[PDB]
């Protein structure tokens, strides 16, 4: 739903780079260049970021109000 | 036979099939070879049996 | 029937890892010091949150998990705090804890992201990693949503729970050709070569090396930033002299009681 | 809801002892060393510093239950050294290593950063 | 002394159906005096034998030259000399069985004594004079030392 803080294998913050993994595949950057120009090496890290499906975006779309 | 179950086994009769010469060489026990029962027997019971 | 003496030798020090070698040290040694740089090593860490008002659309509890595995720049701090357990106080303090705020309403138009930059603490030197790369984001707002609550940071370990954990991955590796043929390859050429191996590129594991024990253990131990990478270690090495002397002096009392 | 809290793998109740000796009666000069809320961090350190130790004649530990945070630390030693005293000097010199690993590797970080 | 027996050998064939396992193969050695056979199973990676070795195997029934007997528990911290110590391959077993060319007359002339070493056998095939000291279910030691000539 939302992307998870930590990696859950190996213990390495991946939460703050959602964003960037996003805006990195909007510029031009394949999928697997755009993971280590992040950071992740082990595979443990890296299918945190692949497989993440983001959902809260779309549970964002149910305002409450407005 | 007025036994439980939990505690027989699987062996082998002995006496059925060998034949009727190989049933005799092997449960005969001859008392007339001198020689051949000091070497199964001691000294003083191969008088007695002989 | 004595101890050994190790030597150490850094390969590598950046502020996010270090690689040393260990030398002439028993295998047990080696690895039991790797087991404390993943557990036992205190670290700061949110471990009480009081939520306030929060109508995200996660939850309660999934805003406080995400909350407790933000790590924060525990580094001469954790070491003056006490356990929350041994404080002789009611209810935190400033010598057991550190206290945490998060107040964020969206009245824009546009989402929110929360991210740790909203956390504010009342040290100023036990934040959460943004100090010098983007935070961890906790929620996203929509319009009209909030959160606010007050959260304490406590000193731990990573065996209560693993939001305690400095690490990111610790990497130990012992003798990299099969010289001891503590694993058994059935084909070894199919087998990449290690990172230290020592070997050429013609042959494909090391000669059977018979009378010979494990020592060169390669470390590689990766932070998460919450402490140093060095700091972990010096941590470790204290961590364990210390289990080492509690269980002496336990031991003597048991001895001299008998 | 019949989860133990994490917090008992370490912490010690109200009690129970650290560790608890025995002495073991189907050979001679032997012992059992039953520590509580340990594992094999702590475990196997003393037994692989126990077996550099030429007159100690067996040492093991093991863990009876994992899910029970005990382990039991056998030693049986030569009839002229009680194993009271091979498992104190076991620490004593694994302290002592320690101590002087924690040295080097300060050192040698010392070294390395501008130099 | 304690020597149930002492030769020359010498690797005539080693693993010959194949090798089964691999730290363990089979010699199949001759003698040089007695004229006996040897089939042994050896630790192959601690002690590598290859062929047209020749080696001197004495199989003893206890260590220590006064013949005093031990008991058959692993006890290292000792000061007495030993017969090991002139040699470099020394196994421990127990002698499992005793075959023989007995006649159901006449008493026998080649023995076999099989020993196991733990796991790893061996069968001294001989004749009926140099296989005396050996009765079955007795434990035996192997001393076996590479001959560099
Ligand atoms: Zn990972
Ligand atoms: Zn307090």
């Amino acid at each position: 739903m939302i992307i998870p803080v930590r990696c859950f294998t190996c213990g390495k913050i991946v939460g703050n780079k959602w964003e960037a993994y996003l805006g990195l595949l909007q510029a031009e950057y394949t999928e697997g260049d755009a993971l280590d120009a992040l950071g992740l090496k082990r595979y443990c890290c890296r299918r945190m970021l692949l497989a993440h499906v983001d959902l809260i975006e779309k549970l964002l779309n149910y305002a409450p109000l407005e | 036979d007025g036994l439980a179950g939990e505690s027989v086994e699987f062996q082998n009769l002995a006496t059925l099939k060998p034949s009727n010469k190989a049933f005799e060489k092997k449960f005969r026990f001859d008392y007339t070879n001198e020689r051949a029962l000091r070497r199964t027997l001691q000294e003083d019971l191969v008088k007695d049996v002989l | 029937p004595y101890a050994n003496q190790p030597t150490v030798r850094i390969t590598e020090l950046t502020d996010e890892n270090v690689k040393f070698i260990i030398e002439n040290t028993d295998l047990a040694v080696a690895n039991s010091i790797r087991r404390v740089f993943i557990a036992e090593v205190p670290i700061i860490a949110i471990d009480w949150v009081q939520i306030d008002a929060n109508s995200s659309v996660l939850h309660d509890e999934f805003i406080a998990h995400r909350l407790g595995l933000i790590p924060l720049t525990s580094d001469d701090i954790v070491d003056k705090l006490q356990y929350s357990r041994d404080c002789t106080c009611e209810e935190f303090c400033p010598e057991c804890s550190v206290e945490f705020t998060l107040d964020v309403r969206c009245n824009e138009d546009q989402t929110r992201h929360v991210t740790s930059r909203d956390l504010i603490s009342n040290s100023p030197r036990v934040i959460p990693v943004t100090s010098r790369q983007d935070d961890i984001l906790i929620v996203k707002l929509r319009k009209g949503q909030e959160l606010r609550l007050r959260a304490y940071a406590k000193k731990g370990f990573g065996k209560e729970h693993a939001k305690w954990n400095p690490t990111a991955g610790v990497a130990f590796e012992y003798d990299p050709d099969n010289a001891l043929r503590h694993t058994v390859y059935p084909k070894p050429e199919e087998w990449p070569k290690s990172e230290y191996s020592e070997l050429d590129e013609d042959e494909s594991q090391a000669p059977y090396d018979p009378n010979g024990k494990p020592e060169r253990f390669y470390y590689n131990v990766e932070s998460c930033g919450s402490l140093r990478p060095e700091t972990i270690v010096l941590s470790a090495l204290s961590g364990l002299k210390k289990k080492l002397s509690d269980l002496q002096t336990q031991l003597s009392h048991e001895i001299q009681s008998d | 809801m019949n989860a133990p809290p994490a917090f008992e793998s370490f912490l010690l109740f109200e009690g129970e002892k650290k560790i608890t000796i025995n002495k073991d009666t189907k050979v001679p000069n032997a012992c059992l060393f039953t520590i509580n809320k340990e594992d094999h961090t702590l475990g196997n350190i003393i037994k692989s510093q126990l077996l550099k130790d030429p007159q100690v004649l067996f040492a093991g530990y093991k863990v009876p239950h994992p899910l029970e945070h005990k382990i039991i630390i056998r030693v049986q030693t030569t009839p002229d050294y009680s194993p009271q005293e091979a498992f104190t000097n076991a620490i004593t010199d694994l302290i002592s290593e320690l101590s002087l690993l924690e040295e080097r590797f300060r050192v040698a970080i010392k070294d390395k950063q501008e130099g | 002394a304690g020597i149930l027996f002492e030769d020359i050998f010498d690797v005539k064939d080693i693993d010959p159906e194949g090798k089964k396992f691999d730290r363990v193969s089979r010699l199949h050695c001759e003698s040089e005096s007695f004229k006996m056979d040897l089939i042994l199973d050896v630790n192959i990676q601690i002690y590598p034998v290859d062929l047209g070795d020749k080696f001197r195997l004495v199989i003893a029934s206890t260590l220590y030259e006064d013949g005093t007997l031990d008991d058959g528990e692993y006890n290292p911290t000792d000061d007495r000399p030993s017969r090991a110590d002139q040699f470099e391959y020394v196994m421990y077993g127990k002698v499992y069985r005793i075959e023989g060319d007995e006649t159901s007359t006449e008493a026998a002339t080649r023995l076999s004594a099989y020993v196991s070493y733990g796991g790893l056998l061996m069968r001294l095939q001989g004749d009926a004079n140099n296989l005396h000291g050996f009765e079955v279910d007795s434990r035996v030691y192997l001393l076996m030392k590479k001959l560099a000539f």
